[PDB]
């Protein structure tokens, strides 16, 4: 069982130009490669990815083609000039998952029995990572009965060397804004966990707007994590927690106060060095 | 640091000159020394980009939504704060002796003041920034998920 | 008092004029009742006055406040009538607080024999004859100050009032005037103190330090705008 | 002596055991900060008798 | 039933719905308990329980709507307060 | 036995003794006792101990479910007299075993430790952050679900 996954900038921008160049090829949706990497019980490291011909019938879900034979050359090829990275998993373009998935992925589980997907969306119209990674389960069910091989997800995470760091930060001047200060920290969060919060509250919505209506079925194990989180959310009325937050509260701004109170002083010694200083330039001008 | 280069024949000029393009670049004096515009000329590296590579550098550093709205442990933090003022407690003390000196010092001799000894002033400043930066962070990342979450 | 209530004060005026208006705004509320506010303005003023000079009006300052305060109830720090600018000024008004203490008539009385013209020269004599009436505030105050349940009989002897009727109803024109915090209850004829809150578990303290994170900002902001960078001149 | 955190409850005849945690330790370090920066705008206020 | 909000039972009631006696209400609680039907607590000197958790049912679809109404009021007031915060700092984050 | 032992639930010394009385003590011809609760002394203080494993395990599942419990009550569920009760969750909370409060003057057994606003905030933390996840997993299964119906 994989615990996280690490992919490296490299793979992301070369899944892009793999992307851009068989879209200006012509006719495809979707884009297929490998990801070779390697292991570090149970982090996962994703370094490096080639290209894969691949081609599939936009109405069957059954007639997909991958060519075995080229991955396979170009693995051997690949390994000639790094040994230290081997078959991990595949990659594709695709924003979600589709149905020709898991027989790709059974067909790649020949090349690495614990094959970890992973979908880069190379248009992201959203707020968050571009990588999410799944990995091939068999599912035991109650009532659903028939065990279905389904895709279970794994955290991913982008990660880099110290020259991937470096390129990336050179190339980088397209809109630069470090500003690690409060600022950062309620811009990259705060709002933007909001926003995130908000879109999946919708996407759950229209699922069950959907479902109450009657376009799809009842998801029984939806329903109750569903139930799960209804519960979850917890009450903030409570005289306890109330009292609780408050307290928390007034320490902390007992903290800020004090920090506010050294800045004041500083700034008033800096005012007086100041006015000593132009004092003495005068008298010395005068 | 990366450069391009072509050679020059055994001739004149390299190249023409129509635009001022070229000459923006100041040719260092260790490529001057091994041979720039004397057996090779140099060429200016540009890095147009399309608009799935700008968006895919830019994602690359987003974090996940859930990290944004996450808290951090209160025990940590109260230690962390506490930590912080017992060090500003005794900087507080240095920055008293340091203000009594800044009259007893040559104009030069205080620029050297500052070699080999804490400077309170400053490090109090940094530990202003810090302190409140997590503290506001905290207190509005409480109020936040206190109406977020019912 | 009409003057004060449609014009407002600058508030980027000097320390001077500030310790000004606060005694003046704080004897008009003297004069009439409002002791709470007048001794928090008279109070900002000693606080604002010049450290070194100003000595008279510091003299004239304390003495109102003496005297805002014994009709208050409470009792004034002793450690100002022994300072050697102010020492010889507030020796009357150092009897008069030794007699509310120890409230006695005859020496209170006796003090405003002595030193009555003093007080009408200073402009005080109405305030302390106001106080020669409302003595017996700080008597009930001390009472509730030390005890946390007592009789009306109780307190009429130690009042020295006459049957515990007079100091019921003085006790009810107290808490009514909010001097003490306490709740009488005559169906067993005791009156109990109210109990002490956790201020810390409400939001006042967070009001508060909100208040001077403002005011440290503030003087941040000011303290750098004032800043002056000279040689493009 | 402190050998145990309780109080006793005479007339009922009672022992009361409590826990506590009597200091904050950053609230008597913030007190100690303000009085060295009191003791520093003290300096201040003698360094500024230059600019009269 | 019981609403989240309040979800804290009394004895007499759930010897009342159950058509048992008020002892036995401890002993069901327990049993609940350790098989995992419900999480929460037992008060004896109060005579309460304290449900935090039941499992999760099959659910009906007018059951399925009221859920999608309250996702509407969480993502309201959730759109709320993100439109405060970029409001309120627009200054600081352009 | 040992399902009985291992199963969080309340369990009676009578019925131990009238269940398992005689099969652990005596036996029978077709299994055969052993030594370990024979007729003798050391017999004897076996059995003991097992009684007051059986106290001790009644008075840890009381405490995994229950708040706060009466003396009374303990002593009634407990097969003890309020004083035996009493003793034996006090040598209990000496040894530290388990943690125990008891309030003589309301006879009322307190299981729960102090609450530090720490604490609670931690709790309520730690609950937001458990939605988040769930939020996220309920969004992946509603995504699988869409591919699996939404093509056809």
């Amino acid at each position: 069982a994989v615990q996280k996954v690490v992919v490296h900038p490299l793979v992301l921008l070369s899944v892009v130009d793999h992307f851009n160049r068989i879209g200006k090829v012509g006719n495809q949706k979707r884009v297929v490669g490998v990801l070779l990497g390697s292991w570090q019980k149970k982090v996962l490291d994703v370094s490096n990815s080639f290209a894969v011909p691949f081609d599939e019938d936009d109405k069957d879900d059954s007639v997909w083609f991958l060519d075995h034979d080229y991955l396979e050359n170009m693995y051997g090829m690949f390994k000639k000039v790094n040994a230290r990275e081997r078959i991990v998993g595949w990659y594709h373009t695709g924003p979600k998952l589709h149905k020709n998935d898991i027989a790709i992925n059974e067909l790649m589980k020949r090349y690495c029995p614990n094959s970890v997907l992973v979908i880069i969306d190379v248009k992201p119209k959203d707020l968050g990572l571009p990588t999410e990674a799944y990995i091939s389960v068999e599912e035991v069910h109650d009532d659903g009965t028939p065990t279905s091989k389904t895709f279970e997800h794994v955290t991913s995470e982008i990660g880099a060397e110290e020259a991937e760091e470096v390129g990336v930060e050179h190339l980088l001047r397209d809109i630069k804004d470090t500003t690690v200060g409060t600022l950062s920290q309620r811009i990259t969060n705060q709002v933007h966990g909001l926003k995130g919060l908000n879109s999946k509250l919708l996407d759950i919505r229209s699922y069950l707007e959907k479902v109450a209506t009657g376009k799809l079925p009842i998801n029984h194990q939806i329903i109750y994590q569903l139930q799960d989180v209804f519960n979850l959310l917890p009450d903030v009325s409570l005289q306890e927690f109330v009292k609780a937050f408050y307290l928390k509260t007034n320490d902390q701004m007992v903290v800020v106060y004090l920090a506010s109170l050294i800045r004041s002083v500083v700034a008033l010694h800096n005012l007086i060095n100041n006015k000593i200083a132009n004092r003495d330039a005068e008298k010395k001008e005068g | 640091v990366i450069d391009a280069f072509r050679l020059i024949n055994a001739n004149h000029e390299p190249r023409q000159t129509t635009s001022n393009l070229g000459h923006l670049n100041k040719p260092s004096i260790q490529a001057l020394i091994h041979g720039l515009n004397r057996h090779y000329y140099s060429i200016t590296i540009n890095y147009r980009k399309n608009e799935l590579e700008q968006k895919m550098l830019l994602n690359l550093h987003k974090k996940s939504w859930m990290e944004g709205l996450t808290l951090q442990d209160y025990s940590e933090h109260c230690k962390h704060n506490e930590s912080v003022v017992k060090e500003m407690l005794e900087l507080a003390k240095n920055y008293n002796k340091a203000v009594e000196e800044e009259d007893k010092m040559t104009p030069e001799q205080l620029a050297i003041k500052n070699v080999g000894k804490q400077d309170p002033k400053r490090h109090l400043e940094e530990h202003v920034d810090v302190l409140m930066t997590s503290n506001i962070v905290q207190c509005l990342a409480a109020m936040l998920d206190t109406v977020v979450f019912k | 008092e009409k003057l004060v209530s449609k014009s407002v004060f600058p508030e980027q005026a000097n320390n001077n004029e500030w310790a000004r208006y606060l005694y003046y705004t704080g004897r008009i509320k003297a004069i009439q009742l409002e002791y709470s506010e007048a001794r928090r303005t008279m109070t900002n003023a000693l606080r604002k006055a010049p450290q070194h000079t100003a000595v008279g009006f510091k003299q004239t300052v304390h003495k109102l406040l003496i005297v805002v305060e014994l009709l208050l109830g409470e009792i004034p720090d002793r450690l100002q009538f022994r300072q050697p600018s102010l020492k010889r000024s507030l020796m009357p008004y150092f009897l008069l607080t030794q007699a509310v203490r120890t409230g006695n008539l005859a020496k209170f009385n006796q003090v405003l024999d002595q030193f009555g013209e003093k007080f009408q020269a200073d402009g005080t004599y109405t305030l302390i004859i106001r106080l020669r009436h409302n003595v017996i505030k700080t008597g009930v105050r001390m009472i509730s100050l030390s005890y946390s349940r007592i009789s009306l009989a109780d307190i009429a002897q130690k009042l020295q009032l006459d049957s515990p009727e007079d100091a019921e109803f003085i006790v009810a024109k107290a808490i009514r005037d909010g001097v003490i915090e306490a709740s009488i209850n005559h169906e067993k004829g005791y009156v109990q103190s109210k109990e002490m809150i956790d201020i810390y578990s409400t939001r006042e303290p967070q009001l508060a330090f909100h208040q001077r994170i403002s005011f440290c900002l503030d003087i941040h902001n000011m303290s750098v705008k004032a800043m002056r960078f000279p040689p493009k001149s | 002596d402190k050998k145990f955190h309780g109080i006793l409850d005479q007339g009922e005849g009672v022992l009361i055991i409590f826990d506590e945690p009597p200091v904050d330790k950053t609230y008597e370090a913030a007190l100690e900060t303000i009085q060295n920066m009191s003791k520093v705008v003290d300096s201040l206020y003698n360094k500024a008798k230059k600019l009269t | 039933t019981r609403p989240a909000n309040h979800r804290q039972l009394t004895f007499e009631e759930i010897a009342k719905s159950a058509k048992i006696t008020v002892n036995e209400v401890e002993l069901l609680v327990m049993k609940a308990l350790s098989v995992g039907l419900v999480k929460g607590s037992i008060d004896e000197v109060d005579k309460r329980v304290h449900m935090t958790w039941v499992q999760p049912r099959v659910l009906d679809l007018q059951q399925i709507k009221g859920m999608k109404d309250r996702l509407e009021f969480w993502c309201t007031d959730v759109k709320s307060m993100e439109m405060l915060v970029e409001h309120q700092a627009h200054d600081i984050l352009t | 036995l040992l399902k009985l032992f291992t199963t969080m639930e309340l369990m009676r010394w009578s019925t131990l003794v009238e269940d398992y009385g005689m099969e652990l003590r005596k036996g029978s011809l077709e299994s055969p006792a052993t030594d370990v609760f024979g007729s003798t002394e050391e017999g004897e203080k076996r059995w003991k101990d097992l009684k007051n494993r059986v106290v001790e395990h009644n008075i840890r599942i009381m405490a995994k479910y229950y708040t706060r419990i009466t003396m009374k009550r303990m002593a009634q569920l407990l097969d003890l007299s309020v004083d035996e009760s009493e003793a034996f969750l006090s040598n209990l909370v000496v040894n530290k075993t388990i943690f125990a409060k008891v309030d003589r003057l309301a006879g009322i057994i307190n299981f729960q430790r102090p609450k530090d606003p720490n604490n609670l905030l931690n709790d309520w933390s730690q609950k937001l952050n458990s939605l988040m996840s769930l939020v996220n997993k309920t969004t992946h299964l509603i995504a699988k679900e869409e591919m699996i119906h939404n093509l056809q």
